[PDB]
């Protein structure tokens, strides 16, 4: 009922967003074959 | 309404200089992560090194590519930089305004890393002799895994922060 | 090495799901995102 | 290369958001004006 | 668990310390309107029947 | 923020010059009927009951 | 050197260019009132 | 031989990349055009 | 009015006044 605003285009981009990491670490383990490529992944697995 | 709208300006600049963040602690880790390698294969140079049935001259070959590995380790260490910023060479901290008001922010702990902070200067398994070889080159591995680990939450935390900042931002 | 292999090598038939899944949920918010900026068109149909 | 990409780079949506948005807001002022712009008639409708 | 040895669990530690002054942080600085919404227990009245 | 360079500082606090010399030129020049509005601490008195 | 707390300093001009338009705003408004009344009063007498 | 290689061949995901990035551009910015062409056509209902 | 008027501030761009008027690697 407002244009200056879609305020739902919004929640879809944050959603979209949110997907996009999860898609982008499943690109990278497919290529990398390891598990944890970086400690953002898991730091404590690093060490052992 | 004038409130909101710097509120609002203020969370997406704040967002993006946690990207940024991200990105300054993925270059930092990947360059430990070559630290790392060249310590591993310094390590097994000098579990090869280790025996007796080797002779002088096998030694003195084995010594040298240690040398040449820590050289490496040095330069690699030193020559480091991000956006004209060095980050293995400086122990101060990187404070990231993430927050969208004055003060708060979050920190990034940075190391001075080189040949001498990890000890094991002037390793020379050839002469004389490191006292105890393995053991520094474990303490310089476990320092290395330290300081990866330390700053492997900080992308985990600065990534809960944009998407809470994006929420924000939505709301707002 | 076993153990490792454990820790590390994340499997590939999980990781595969988990891309399919993340394609599937990016196309649709995709397709849901174009719907949503459509529905401020109306408004243009009160004036006129 | 992605630092700088988070830095230069435009995500298409938000400008395709903001395109919808100035096109309807320009469209709805033009035919608002269409009309803003003639009420002197009435003082000619007067006589 | 009981496989992993003292360096492991000093690095699960710091990545928990770190998620939990992550956790007041985010708690202690979301704010809305000027008031923070997380750092009182106080409670707000909605003026709704005119 | 701390990631950004030296130079980064200077071309924003450049930029942020900038932006309050523009302040302080608008402040100076704009005037209605010959008067000037946002230079002079007094307050305007108009008559309105006749 | 440079400012101690800049956003606060900021917002304080902020603050002071709204509350300047706020007061500002309402005199425009008493003014229209007082015209539609004189309209009113006009028209009386 | 892999000396002069390593200057002369193009590295094909790159080429392929900026290839699709090229063709994206030029769809996006045909279409913002034809949409562009419309905007002096509300003077003539203005004259009306 | 007179008086009111925003500067463009300018440089004279030029190899001499970049640097090295000459700037060259093969010595």
């Amino acid at each position: 009922q407002v244009i200056n605003t879609n305020s739902l285009s919004l929640i879809t981009q944050n959603n979209i967003n949110k997907n996009q990491s999860a898609l982008s670490s499943s690109i990278e383990r497919l290529s990398s074959g390891l598990r944890i490529n970086s400690a953002k992944d898991d730091a404590a697995g690093q060490a052992i | 309404a004038n409130r909101f709208t710097s509120n609002i300006k203020g969370l997406t600049q704040a967002a993006r200089n946690a990207n940024d963040g991200i990105s300054v602690a993925q270059t930092t880790e990947g360059a430990l992560s070559e630290i790392n390698n060249n310590l591993q294969r310094i390590r097994e140079l000098t579990v090869q090194a280790s025996t007796g049935t080797n002779s002088d001259s096998d030694l003195d070959s084995i010594q040298d590519e240690i040398k040449s590995r820590l050289d490496e380790i040095d330069r690699v260490s030193g020559q480091t930089q991000f956006n004209g910023v060095n980050v293995l060479a400086k122990d101060g901290s990187m404070k990231i305004q993430v927050g969208a008001n004055d003060g708060q922010t979050i920190t990034i702990d940075l190391k001075k890393i080189d040949s001498d902070t990890l000890g094991l200067n002037g390793f020379n398994v050839n002469g004389e002799s490191t006292s105890d070889p393995l053991a520094a080159l474990d303490d310089a591995i476990s320092q290395i895994d330290k300081f990866r680990s330390s700053l492997g939450a900080v992308q985990n935390r600065l990534d809960s922060a944009v998407t809470n900042l994006n929420n924000t931002t939505t709301n707002l | 090495s076993e153990a490792q292999s454990r820790i590390q090598d994340a499997d590939y038939a999980t990781e595969v799901s988990n891309m399919s899944k993340a394609q599937i949920i990016q196309q649709a918010g995709n397709s849901v995102l174009a719907k949503a900026n459509q529905v401020p068109q109306q408004v243009l149909s009160l004036l006129q």
